[PDB]
RNA sequence: AAACUUUCAACAACGGAUCUCUUGGUUCUCGCAUCGAUGAAGAACGCAGCGAAAUGCGAUACGUAAUGUGAAUUGCAGAAUUCCGUGAAUCAUCGAAUCUUUGAACGCACAUUGCGCCCCUUGGUAUUCCAGGGGGCAUGCCUGUUUGAGCGUCAUUU
RNA sequence: CGUGGAGGUCAGUGACGAAGCCUAGACCGUAAGGUCGGGUCGAACGGCCUCUAGUGCAGAUCUUGGUGGUAGUAGCAAAUAUUCAAAUGAGAACUUUGAAGACUGAAGUGGGGAAAGGUUCCACGUCAACAGCAGUUGGACGUGGGUUAGUCGAUCCUAAGAGAUGGGGAAGCUCCGUUUCAAAGGCCUGAUUUUAUGCAGGCCACCAUCGAAAGGGAAUCCGGUUAAGAUUCCGGAACCUGG
RNA sequence: AUAUUGGCGAGAGACCGAUAGCGAACAAGUACAGUGAUGGAAAGAUGAAAAGAACUUUGAAAAGAGAGUGAAAAAGUACGUGAAAUUGUUGAAAGGGAAGGGCAUUUGAUCAGACA
C-alpha cells in the first residue's frame, strides 16, 4: 500500500497523467527488460528502450520475431521494429507499433550516457 | 462601406484569410479529431457585425 | 448551488400555448425559449438540491459503544459464530486462538505468512486472494475497483516488527488491544471475526 | 545547420553585425526560392539563426552596461531586478531591522533567557 | 511579370510600416538601381505592394532574374 | 409602418468598435462603451451581472505577464542564471 | 379473390434509448501568499516548409538565450552533420532576452494607422526646408536643486 | 416487489461469452415481479444479511429529443412572352451562340455614386449541398488573380454640439464650468564671433481640444491601355504648395 | 489562536455519469441572436491495430455486385450495443358505418410436463 503523502491512489489522476505526460516521460514509461542473458551480463533489469537497439518479441502474434528498433513512436507509446511489418493488399508495407513491455532487449545500443545509466542502476558491463 | 477606415479594411482582410476549408492534411494528424472547418463564413449567410 | 440558476428566463405566462415554465429568452440559440429552473426542466436545478450541512456523523453514547465492542469481542470466541462468518477455522486447534508472544517482534512478512499459516489461518488467508473480484458498481471507477473478503485479526500488546510485517498480506489486519475496534471484530456488522492474539494480548484484555 | 550562440559570443562586435548581415542577404534569397520550391524548410533554420544572433549582439551589449553601473546608487531601470511591485517598496532588512535607542538598552539588559523545568 | 517585363517595373511585397521614402531608399540600396518613381498600395491581406518604376537605364528584366525569379 | 419597412431604415452605426475591448459597443455619440466603460480609467463592471464579470476575468486572456509569476515565486525570485555540470 | 386496413413475427429501415466506458464535473480536506508606471488584467493585428481553429508566441514571432536530460520529431516533406555528443527533442526546467498596435496608458488626438515639439545622428549643396536611424515631452503629490514673484517683511548701502 | 450506491458473505457468474436488447416459446407468484430457453451482443455482473438515498410515471396547455396521421395534400397562379436551330454535355424547357418574337421606353429593366455589405469583382476548375421545377448555369463550391494619386477624398476649418484644464459641488462612481474669481503662453530678430544659442528690445494676450467622405477648401487634363485598376498606369501636355 | 464559493499547489468522496454532472468531458463563454446592456447552445465511443477495402465488373458519377482486411463488416470514418414511436418487404389471419376488452368453448397454429 501507499504510504506517501505526495503520491495518489486516484484512477483519474493517474489516468491524465499518463496520457498527458511529456516526451521526455514517455521515455522512461516505455522501457523493456532485458534478456536472461543480458540481466547477468549487466546486472539490470530493464531499460527505457532507444532506437538503434535490438529486441526480442516475447509476446503476443508477432512473438518470436526479431529485429532492430528503428524509431520510438513516443507520440504513439509504440515502438516500431525495422524487420517486423505489415504487408498489405497493395503490397505496400507498414511497420507494426509494439510495446516495449512486451519485448525483450537482446543488444544495447551503447553511448558514454547509456554506460553511464547502467551504472547509475549499480550495473557493470562486460 | 466602399471608403473605409484602414481599421475595418485591416478586418476585413484578416476575415478573407481565415475564410478557406480545412488543409486536408491535418486530417492525417494522429488523433485528429478536426473533420471540417466548423467556424467558416459566407458574406450572405452571417453578416460580421462590423 | 448556482446550478440550474444560471439563467435570466422568465416565464411567458399563459395565452401562448404552451406551458407556463420560466423560458430562456433573447434568440438565435436554440437554447431559448426552453425550459428553465424546474426540476422537471432539461438544465434544471434538481428538487431539493444535496446540501452540506446534511448530517453525516452519528453519536453513540460511550457506553454502550463499549457495550457493542465488549459483545463482539465475546463472539470471537464461540467457533461457530467465527465459522458462519466467513472464516475457515474448522481445522485450528482451539478458540480463542493464542499464539506466542513472539509474534510481534517478526520484522519479515515472509516470516509472518509462516507464522500464521503453522498456527492455521492457511485456510482463511487463502479465501481472501481467492476472492478478490472487480467491484460490480460504478463504485469500480471512484477509487473502489476491488473488493474481497477479510482475513484474520491479529491482536498483539507491542508492535516490535508484526504490524509492518503483516501489513502487505491480503486480508489480514492488526490491532493493539489497548484500541479494538467495533468495524473490525464484526466486519458488516456481522459478529465473529476470527481474531489471533498474542499471549501478552490476550492478559492485557482484563 | 544553424549558427551556435557559445560560438557566437567569442566573436568580435563587427564580426556579429557582419554574420547578421550575411545572414539577412541570405535570407532574403531563400524568400525568392519559397515561391518557386513547393517546400522550403531550409529557411527555418536561417531565421532562427539572425534570432541567436541578434540574442548575443543584445547580450554583450546589456552586460557591458550591467557592469559599467555594477555598484553604484542609480542604474538603468531595466537593470534593476524585478522581482514584485510591492517587493520592490518593500523597505529594506536595514529600515525594518531598525531600533529605538531606549529599546535597544532594554534588549540587551533583559534577552528572553534560555531556560528548563526539570530540577 | 508583365509589369515587370512591359513596365521596366519591380514589384515587391513590402513591410506596412514602410513608406514610399523608406521603399525607395530600400530598393535602391539592396538592389543597386535607380528609382524613379514608386506606388505604393495595400493588398486585401493586409500587405503592402509597391510598383517601383526604375529609371531608364536600368532593365528591371535583367535586375528581376539576376536576384533570381523568372 | 412601425414594422418591416421601418427596419428598411436601418443603416446607421449607433456604435463602432472599442478600442479597449473591440467590442462594437463604442457609442459613437456619446464617446463611451456600453460593454467596458472606455474611456473611463475603470472598467465597466457589476455584481449583478456575473456572467459578464466571467467571461472577461483574468485567464481569459493570454495572461503574458501573470502566468510566470507563480513559477518565479516558487523559486525565490532568482536572479543571474544557472551553472553547468555533467553527462 | 386481390388491393386496402389492422394484428403478430423475421429480415431490412428510421431514430438514438439502453448497457458497459470517462484525461470532465461536483463537494470535502491540507499546504501556501506572489498583479500593475520595472506598463497589470483585457483588446486588436500578426508569426509555422505545407494552419482555418484550439494552444503558443511577437518583425529575434508554435519561438531566441541558459540549465537538466540523453536521441528524437513524425500528417508529409526536410536536415542531413545532431548520436562514446557544449547534443536530438511540438522534451522538461527556466534565472537571460525579444516582446507589433493597444490598455490605468503618459506629447495632442483617435469612427483618423491623424497631427506637433525637443535632443543626437545620416543623406539631400542646410542651425532654418525635406528624408532616413536612434533617444525624449501626461497628471497629482513628497524631499531636494535651481530660477523667481509680492511695499508680506528685516537689515544694509551713500 | 423493483432501482442507484455502501458494509459483510457465498473462496458466487463470466471472453468455453458479463451486461444490455429482441422473442403471440417455457415455468413460479393473487400481484409488484421472478426464473429459464433461443437469438443478438461484447466486459463486466449477481444471490443472501445489513446500510443508504437525487429510488419506481401516462397524464402536470410538464422538460429535451425523436416520430406520425394529416399528405404526395394546401400549394409552387402579381410584375404582358415567348419561339426555331446549332454547339456543348452521361444528361439541355432552363447553359453558350445564331435567328426570331417582344419588354423596359431615358421619371429606364440605361449609365454612375452616398449609407451598408466585404471580395459578392475577375479567371480557371466545377455540381454533393444551396438557387421551394431543373441545372452542364450562379452572387454557390474549389483554386488563384485583382483596388497604383503632390492635383479625387480623407487629412485642415469651423456649425449645432461635444469636452480636458486652475477651480467649485459630491460619501463617492463623478457633477458643474470652457475663459470661467488662474502668476495660463510664443513670434520675430537682435546680442555670439570663449559657442552654441544665454540675454537685449518691441511687441501679440488669441486660453485646450474633438465635432462635416453633402458646409468652407491650393493645384490635372485629353488620348491609350486591363480577364478584373484608372482624373491613380502609360503617353503627351499642365498646374499647386514648400524649399 | 479567527475568516476565506478568489489565487498557486496537493490528498480525497457510501457524489454525477454525456437530457446527469459546472453553461462548457469536444477548436465553449465557442457557434449563433441582439443597436446595446446582455442572451447563449447542440455536439464524447470503428477496431488491438487502418489492417480505412488492392484487384475485377456494371455506372457520367455517387455507388452497386464481387474480391479483399479483420476475432467480427450482424464493427465500413453514416462506424460499440443499437430499445420505442414510426416505416418497407415477406409469411399467417380477420374485416356489411370504428377498433380494442370480459366469461366460455369450437377451429388452426404452437408447446411444457408426466408416462415407463
Ligand atoms: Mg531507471
Ligand atoms: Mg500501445
Ligand atoms: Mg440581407
Ligand atoms: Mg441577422
Ligand atoms: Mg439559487
Ligand atoms: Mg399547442
Ligand atoms: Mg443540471
Ligand atoms: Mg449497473
Ligand atoms: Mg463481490
Ligand atoms: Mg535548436
Ligand atoms: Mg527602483
Ligand atoms: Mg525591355
Ligand atoms: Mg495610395
Ligand atoms: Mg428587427
Ligand atoms: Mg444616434
Ligand atoms: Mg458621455
Ligand atoms: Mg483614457
Ligand atoms: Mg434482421
Ligand atoms: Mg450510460
Ligand atoms: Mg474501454
Ligand atoms: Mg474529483
Ligand atoms: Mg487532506
Ligand atoms: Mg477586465
Ligand atoms: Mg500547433
Ligand atoms: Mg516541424
Ligand atoms: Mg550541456
Ligand atoms: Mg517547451
Ligand atoms: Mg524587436
Ligand atoms: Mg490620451
Ligand atoms: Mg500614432
Ligand atoms: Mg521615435
Ligand atoms: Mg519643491
Ligand atoms: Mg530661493
Ligand atoms: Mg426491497
Ligand atoms: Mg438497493
Ligand atoms: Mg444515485
Ligand atoms: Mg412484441
Ligand atoms: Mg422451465
Ligand atoms: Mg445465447
Ligand atoms: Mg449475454
Ligand atoms: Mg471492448
Ligand atoms: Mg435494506
Ligand atoms: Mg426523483
Ligand atoms: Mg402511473
Ligand atoms: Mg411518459
Ligand atoms: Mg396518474
Ligand atoms: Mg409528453
Ligand atoms: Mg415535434
Ligand atoms: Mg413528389
Ligand atoms: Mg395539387
Ligand atoms: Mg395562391
Ligand atoms: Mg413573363
Ligand atoms: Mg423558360
Ligand atoms: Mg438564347
Ligand atoms: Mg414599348
Ligand atoms: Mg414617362
Ligand atoms: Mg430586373
Ligand atoms: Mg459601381
Ligand atoms: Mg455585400
Ligand atoms: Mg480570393
Ligand atoms: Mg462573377
Ligand atoms: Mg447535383
Ligand atoms: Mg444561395
Ligand atoms: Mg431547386
Ligand atoms: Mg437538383
Ligand atoms: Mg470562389
Ligand atoms: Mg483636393
Ligand atoms: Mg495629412
Ligand atoms: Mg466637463
Ligand atoms: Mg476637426
Ligand atoms: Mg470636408
Ligand atoms: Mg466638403
Ligand atoms: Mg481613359
Ligand atoms: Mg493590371
Ligand atoms: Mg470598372
Ligand atoms: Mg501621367
Ligand atoms: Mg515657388
Ligand atoms: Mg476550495
Ligand atoms: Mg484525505
Ligand atoms: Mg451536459
Ligand atoms: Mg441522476
Ligand atoms: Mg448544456
Ligand atoms: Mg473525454
Ligand atoms: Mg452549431
Ligand atoms: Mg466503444
Ligand atoms: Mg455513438
Ligand atoms: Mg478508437
Ligand atoms: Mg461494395
Ligand atoms: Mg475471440
Ligand atoms: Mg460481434
Ligand atoms: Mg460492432
Ligand atoms: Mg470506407
Ligand atoms: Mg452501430
Ligand atoms: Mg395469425
Ligand atoms: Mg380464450
Ligand atoms: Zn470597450
Amino acid at each position: 500500500a501507499k504510504q506517501s503523502l505526495d503520491v495518489s491512489s486516484d484512477r483519474r489522476k493517474a489516468r491524465k497523467a499518463y496520457f498527458t505526460a511529456p516526451s521526455s516521460q514517455r521515455r522512461v514509461l516505455l522501457s523493456a527488460p532485458l534478456s536472461k542473458e543480458l540481466r547477468a551480463q549487466y546486472g539490470i533489469k530493464a531499460l527505457p528502450i532507444r532506437r538503434d537497439d535490438e529486441v526480442l518479441v516475447v509476446r503476443g502474434s508477432k512473438k518470436g520475431q526479431e529485429g532492430k528498433i528503428s524509431s520510438v513512436y513516443r507520440l504513439k507509446f509504440a515502438v516500431q521494429v525495422d524487420k517486423v511489418t505489415k504487408e498489405k493488399v497493395n503490397g505496400a508495407s507498414v511497420p507494426i507499433n509494439l510495446h516495449p513491455s512486451k519485448l525483450v532487449i537482446t543488444k544495447l545500443h551503447l553511448d558514454k550516457d547509456r554506460k553511464a545509466l547502467i551504472q547509475r542502476k549499480g550495473g557493470k558491463l562486460e | 462601406a466602399a471608403q473605409k477606415s484602414f481599421r475595418i479594411k485591416q478586418k476585413m482582410a484578416k476575415a478573407k484569410k481565415q475564410n478557406r476549408p480545412l488543409p486536408q492534411w491535418i486530417r492525417l494528424r494522429t488523433n485528429n479529431t478536426i473533420r471540417y472547418n466548423a467556424k467558416r463564413r459566407n458574406w450572405r449567410r452571417t453578416k460580421m457585425n462590423i | 448551488e448556482k446550478a440550474g440558476h444560471q439563467t435570466s428566463a422568465e416565464s411567458w405566462g399563459t395565452g401562448r400555448a404552451v406551458a407556463r415554465i420560466p423560458r430562456v429568452g433573447g434568440g438565435g440559440t436554440g437554447r431559448s425559449g426552453q425550459g428553465a429552473f424546474g426540476n422537471m426542466c432539461r438544465g434544471g436545478r434538481m428538487f431539493a438540491p444535496t446540501k452540506t450541512w446534511r448530517k453525516w456523523n452519528v453519536k453513540v453514547n460511550h457506553n454502550e459503544k463499549r457495550y457493542a465492542t465488549a459483545s463482539a469481542i465475546a463472539a470471537t470466541a464461540v467457533a461457530s459464530l467465527v465459522l458462519a462468518r466467513g472464516h475457515r477455522v474448522e481445522k485450528i486447534p482451539e478458540i480463542p486462538l493464542v499464539v506466542s508472544t513472539d509474534l510481534e517482534s517478526i520484522q519479515k512478512t515472509k516470516e509472518a505468512v509462516a507464522a500464521l499459516k503453522a498456527v492455521g489461518a492457511h485456510s482463511d488467508l487463502l479465501k481472501v486472494l481467492k476472492s478478490k473480484k472487480l467491484r460490480a458498481g460504478k463504485g469500480k471507477y471512484r477509487n473502489r475497483r476491488w473488493t474481497q473478503r477479510r482475513g484474520p485479526l491479529v491482536v498483539y500488546a507491542e508492535d516490535n516488527g508484526i504490524v509492518k510485517a503483516l501489513r502487505n498480506v491480503p486480508g489480514v489486519e492488526t490491532a493493539n488491544v489497548a484500541s479494538l475496534n467495533l468495524l473490525q471484530l464484526a466486519p458488516g456488522a456481522h459478529l465473529g471475526r476470527f481474531v489471533i492474539w498474542t499471549e501478552a494480548a490476550f492478559t492485557k484484555l482484563d | 545547420a544553424g549558427v551556435k550562440a557559445y560560438e557566437l559570443r567569442t566573436k568580435s562586435k563587427e564580426q556579429l553585425a557582419s554574420q547578421l548581415v550575411d545572414l539577412k542577404k541570405e535570407l532574403a534569397e531563400l524568400k525568392v526560392q519559397k515561391l518557386s520550391r513547393p517546400s522550403l524548410p531550409k529557411i527555418k533554420t536561417v531565421r532562427k539563426s539572425i534570432a541567436c544572433v541578434l540574442t548575443v549582439i543584445n547580450e554583450q551589449q546589456r552586460e557591458a552596461v550591467r557592469q559599467l553601473y555594477k555598484g553604484k546608487k542609480y542604474q538603468p531601470k531595466d537593470l534593476r531586478a524585478k522581482k514584485t511591485r510591492a517587493l520592490r517598496r518593500a523597505l529594506t532588512k536595514f529600515e525594518a531591522s531598525q531600533v529605538t535607542e531606549k529599546q535597544r538598552k532594554k534588549q540587551i539588559a533583559f534577552p528572553q533567557r534560555k531556560y528548563a523545568i526539570k530540577a | 511579370m508583365k509589369k515587370v517585363e512591359d513596365g521596366n517595373i519591380l514589384v515587391f511585397q513590402v513591410s506596412m510600416k514602410a513608406n514610399k521614402y523608406q521603399i525607395k531608399k530600400a530598393v535602391k540600396e539592396l538592389y543597386e538601381v535607380d528609382v524613379l518613381k514608386v506606388n505604393t498600395l495595400v493588398r486585401p491581406n493586409g500587405t503592402k505592394k509597391a510598383y517601383v518604376r526604375l529609371t531608364a537605364d536600368y532593365d528591371a528584366l535583367d535586375i528581376a532574374n539576376r536576384i533570381g525569379y523568372i | 409602418g412601425k414594422g418591416t419597412p421601418s427596419f428598411g431604415k436601418r443603416h446607421n452605426k449607433s456604435h463602432t468598435l472599442c478600442n479597449r475591448c473591440g467590442r462594437r459597443s463604442f457609442h459613437v455619440q456619446k464617446k463611451t462603451c456600453s460593454s467596458c466603460g472606455y474611456p473611463a480609467a475603470k472598467t465597466r463592471s457589476y455584481n449583478w451581472g456575473a456572467k459578464a464579470k466571467r467571461r472577461h476575468t483574468t485567464g481569459t486572456g493570454r495572461m503574458r505577464y501573470l502566468k510566470h509569476v507563480s513559477r518565479r515565486f516558487k523559486n525565490g525570485f532568482q536572479t543571474g542564471s544557472a551553472s553547468k555540470a555533467s553527462a
